[PDB]
């Protein structure tokens, strides 16, 4: 259907934005979970 | 009175009487549904009333049986079936003796016979509606109008109603369609409306679709359609063989030769622009399920497996024909462009950009003539198109390949750069946006990135439709900078980079085009923001004063976000506020993650202030009020330890956070606030531990909140043990009787992505029940006597992984959390444990793929999970 998303630049929408924020910011949490969850457990 | 005259007047304009009408007849059909319905159906079924009338109650009667919401479309099915079977054949019957009777060429009873099967069929009421309907088309004696409101009726039935329902019955109704399929029709109003029919009713095909006679008598009579001079039937037929295209891949090699092809490029070579189109539609289709078929065929050479489908390089072998075609209705632009409104020329730059991706490295060749040829035409059409093609096929080949042409380029295109037709210099930004985003180590180059900086730095100050390219042009160069300096200066971070020399430059004028009064125009408020997050994070040590300077700058349109709070007068203002808010809350988390701790201390006082204003200021409108709270989350990620000075001012505020139970977005991050409190707080949380624990039960106690949150709920509960140790004891209890009933529920293997939803939900089970062991055992000490509250419950915890161990969706994440239980278990109670998982021997072949699986921290467990027997087998 409607493929516009493809044209241009006009694949930069503010709700693609607030999930590419969102998305890079659960990376960033559970990247730091682990993180401390490895340090506390054991090498 | 009258109902006649209630469809006229319903027609008519004037508002009273329409909504005087309308409630009247939702009055009537709710008191008394049958004989409302009996008497719209009998006015409408006379050939002698009025048009406009008949079209009035057939609209009517749609509006009562279907609409938008699918839970009024539901409840109106239940209301309807209830109906007295009498009744329902008297309605069936006025409305099957209607069609044919109206001279209007769309057929109004179309509506009515859809919405009223909606629920004859899945209650199957009405078994003789396919025989009735095939003896209408093979009626010899019946009329076009009869004909092309059956048709119609059929298309509306294939359209709305569930596919399923219709599974038993679509043999006939597809020997019907085909019968009155034939060319001899001469109307050319039947065949549409039978192309349009098949074309929405092809998702049940597969009853009749077997047969190869069956198959090779549509494929004709859709090819003799797609040669009717009709242009409506052209694009009819074009359309129904886009959706074939779409559906049936594996087959149409033995038709591909003889007839498609030769069709599609006559479609466009067609100078109407609907055939072209059309034809455009078809090959990216093609396109796109070629990059499906490549996918799977990659993932079953990784797997060893021969792939379910294999593929046959159409576009490889169509792509001669396909560019000199594709490149010349490249250049039909249009003088006064506009970009709300889809056009070949657009369709034609996205196709390329498609068969560039497909054909990898098979376009070079076929494109670099025209576009060297055409690159310095003195006529901005010919340059238009040979810069815009520069641009898409800019990926497919690897980079190497391609440095050459790019790297000799260059100058002619920041040459393009400055020409004075507006339109080339848009292509000419996005060109160079895009080559700096795809390779950047030709965009680094000081012998042309001075000049181009400089260009494009004037250029940004121009109209905004320039303005918004060349700020993403802006931002890709950003990341081009972080990927060549973490690699050039420093590691742990960039001390001073090449771009950087001139931030102090780039960045105020930022600012500038951000104050711009047509920054609503081509999001270009949303894109200085965007892209001056990224700007802002390539700060090397050497520009901090730098970064410190706008970072005093940015607080004051935050203290200007304090002030215009008596400024909402319209939707969209409150809609511009609240995409600002948006953007801004994310402005400082991208920039204090590069800041320093005792910078932030100063500021820390003032933005609280200005965070705790707004939350509460905009009540409504809660999706800005979700981005709110993960950016004070990243205060407490950098200020740490010295927080606690705000909970007397904050615990307030995370109860009416989660007291909202409607949205789960905004408890999405409120489960993780409270979760990243408890690795900043530590154990001084406790007191505070009371009010949440409590909370966080009632939100388990209600259902009425989606699925997705529930694991989330699980997630907190296992870390905020750890942070207060073993204070737990006295919620100890609540959550195993809690967790026991999630752990047991359990579900078929229908849906892929509930069986995804209850992996992340499993997946939440194991590292809650890690928290509350790791919390109860300590830090250095032996275990504590605090973990003997849960020795019982283990056994059945050790089943609830051995149904899991049973299933077999699996992915990385699953078994890794799994081995975290073992060894949690086997610190915990070492011999214990050893009889109760030696009662289970599918665990032994999980951790077999565990030392097999990729994912380094799916290893880690894994190795840290069978090392751990190991010393317990050995310990006696």
């Amino acid at each position: 259907a409607a493929r516009l998303h493809r044209f241009k630049n006009k694949g930069k929408d503010s709700t693609e934005m607030r999930r590419r924020r969102i998305e890079v910011n659960v990376e960033l949490r559970k990247a730091k979970k682990d993180d401390q969850m490895l340090k506390r457990r054991n090498v | 009175m009258e109902l006649i005259t209630i469809l006229e007047k319903t027609v008519s304009p004037d508002r009273l009487e329409l909504e005087a009408a309308q409630k009247f007849l939702e009055r009537a059909a709710v008191e008394n549904l049958p004989t409302f319905l009996v008497e719209l159906s009998r006015v409408l079924a006379n050939p002698g009333n009025s048009q406009v009338a008949r079209v009035a109650a057939g609209l009517q009667i749609k509006n009562s049986l279907t609409s938008k919401d699918p839970d009024i479309k539901a409840q109106y099915q239940q209301r309807w079936l209830a109906i007295d079977a009498n009744a329902r054949r008297e309605v069936k019957n006025y409305v099957l003796q209607t069609l044919g009777t109206e001279t209007y060429r769309p057929s109004s009873a179309s509506q009515c016979v859809a919405g009223i099967a909606c629920a004859e069929i899945p209650v199957n009421q009405w078994p003789e509606l396919i025989p009735q309907l095939v003896a209408n088309v093979t009626n010899p004696n019946s009329t076009e109008h009869m004909k092309e409101s059956t048709l119609e009726a059929i298309g509306y039935i294939c359209q709305d109603i569930d596919p399923e329902q219709l599974q038993d019955k679509s043999n006939e109704i597809l020997t019907a369609i085909i019968q009155g399929m034939r060319k001899e029709e001469p109307s050319n109003n039947v065949k549409l409306a039978a192309t349009n029919a098949l074309l929405n009713s092809l998702e049940f095909t597969k009853a009749n679709f077997d047969k190869e006679s069956e198959r090779h008598f549509i494929m004709q009579v859709v090819c003799e359609a797609t040669q009717c001079p009709d242009t409506r039937v052209r694009v009819a037929a074009l359309q129904n063989l886009v959706k074939i295209m779409s559906l049936y891949y594996q087959y149409m090699e033995t038709y591909m030769g003889p007839a498609l092809f030769a069709i599609t490029i006559e479609a466009m070579k067609s100078d109407i622009d609907e055939v072209a189109l059309q034809g455009i539609e078809f090959w990216s289709n093609v396109c796109d399920e070629e990059m499906d078929l490549a996918i799977e065929a990659s993932e079953a050479a990784e797997q060893g497996r021969p792939p379910e489908h294999t593929s046959k390089f159409y576009a490889k072998g169509a792509l001669q024909y396909l560019v000199p075609i594709l490149t010349q209705t490249l250049t039909k632009q249009d003088e006064n462009d506009d970009d709300d409104d889809w056009n070949p020329c657009k369709a034609a730059g996205v196709c390329l950009m498609l068969l560039a991706t497909c054909c990898e490295d098979d376009i070079v060749p076929h494109v670099l003539p025209f576009i060297k040829e055409h690159i310095k035409n003195p006529d901005w059409r010919y340059r238009d198109a040979a810069v815009m093609a520069f641009g898409c096929i800019l990926e497919g080949p690897e980079p190497s390949q391609l440095k050459p042409l790019v790297i000799q380029a260059m100058p002619t295109l920041i040459e393009l750069m400055k020409d004075p037709s507006v339109v080339v210099r848009d292509t000419a930004a996005w060109t160079v946006g895009r080559i700096c985003e795809l390779l950047p180590e030709a965009a680094i180059n000081d012998v042309y990135l001075a000049p181009l900086l400089q260009c494009l730095i004037e250029g940004l100050s121009a109209e905004p439709r320039v303005a918004s390219n060349v700020c993403w042009a802006f931002s890709s160069l950003a990341e081009a900078a972080y990927e060549a300096a973490d690699v050039a200066d420093d590691q742990e971070e960039p001390a001073t980079y090449c771009l950087s020399s001139s931030f102090e430059l780039i960045v105020q004028k930022l600012l500038e085009t951000t104050d711009r009064p047509d920054g609503h125009q081509n999001n270009l408020r949303s894109s200085a923001y965007e892209s001056l997050m990224e700007i802002v994070k390539n700060s090397a040590k050497d520009c901090y004063p730098a970064v410190q300077k706008t970072t005093l700058v940015i607080m004051e349109r935050l203290q200007q976000v304090l002030q215009m709070e008596s400024h909402i007068q319209s939707t969209s203002d409150r809609i511009q506020f609240n995409d600002l808010q948006s953007l801004l809350c994310a402005t400082l988390q991208n920039v204090l993650r590069k800041v320093q701790h005792q910078d932030a201390l100063q500021i820390s006082d003032v933005v609280m202030a200005s965070l705790l204003r707004m939350f509460q200021s905009t009540a409504g409108s809660g999706g800005v009020q979700e981005d709110a709270l993960m950016a004070v989350s990243t205060l407490v990620e950098v200020l740490g330890g010295e927080f606690l000075k705000y909970m007397e001012a904050f615990k307030p505020f995370l109860g009416i956070g989660l007291k909202n139970y409607a949205e789960y977005q905004v408890c999405l991050a409120a489960v993780g606030l409270v979760g990243d409190l408890c690795r900043a707080l530590q154990s001084n949380i406790i007191p505070f531990c009371d009010e949440v624990m409590q909370l966080l039960l009632e939100n388990l106690g209600n259902e009425n909140v989606h699925r997705s949150v529930k694991p989330q709920i699980l997630s907190v509960f296992g870390d905020i043990a750890l942070a207060i140790g073993g204070e737990f004891k006295k919620y100890l209890e609540v959550v195993l009787n809690t967790l026991q009933q999630a752990s047991q529920a359990q579900v078929d293997k229908s849906d892929y992505d509930m069986v995804d939803y209850l992996n992340e939900l499993r997946e939440s089970c194991l590292e809650a029940y890690t928290g509350i062991v790791q919390g109860l055992k300590g830090d250095q000490e032996n275990v504590h006597p605090d973990v003997m509250l849960v020795q019982p419950r283990v056994e059945f915890i050790l089943s609830f992984i051995d149904h899991i161990a049973g299933d077999e969706d699996h992915t990385d994440g699953v078994v890794a959390c799994a081995a975290g239980l073992i060894g949690d278990l086997c610190t915990a109670f070492g011999k214990d444990v050893l009889k109760l998982v030696e009662a289970r021997p599918m665990i032994h072949e999980l951790l077999t793929e565990g030392r097999r699986s990729k994912t380094n921290k799916a290893k880690t467990l894994a190795t840290w999970a069978t090392k751990e027997l190991r010393k317990l087998k050995n310990q006696a």
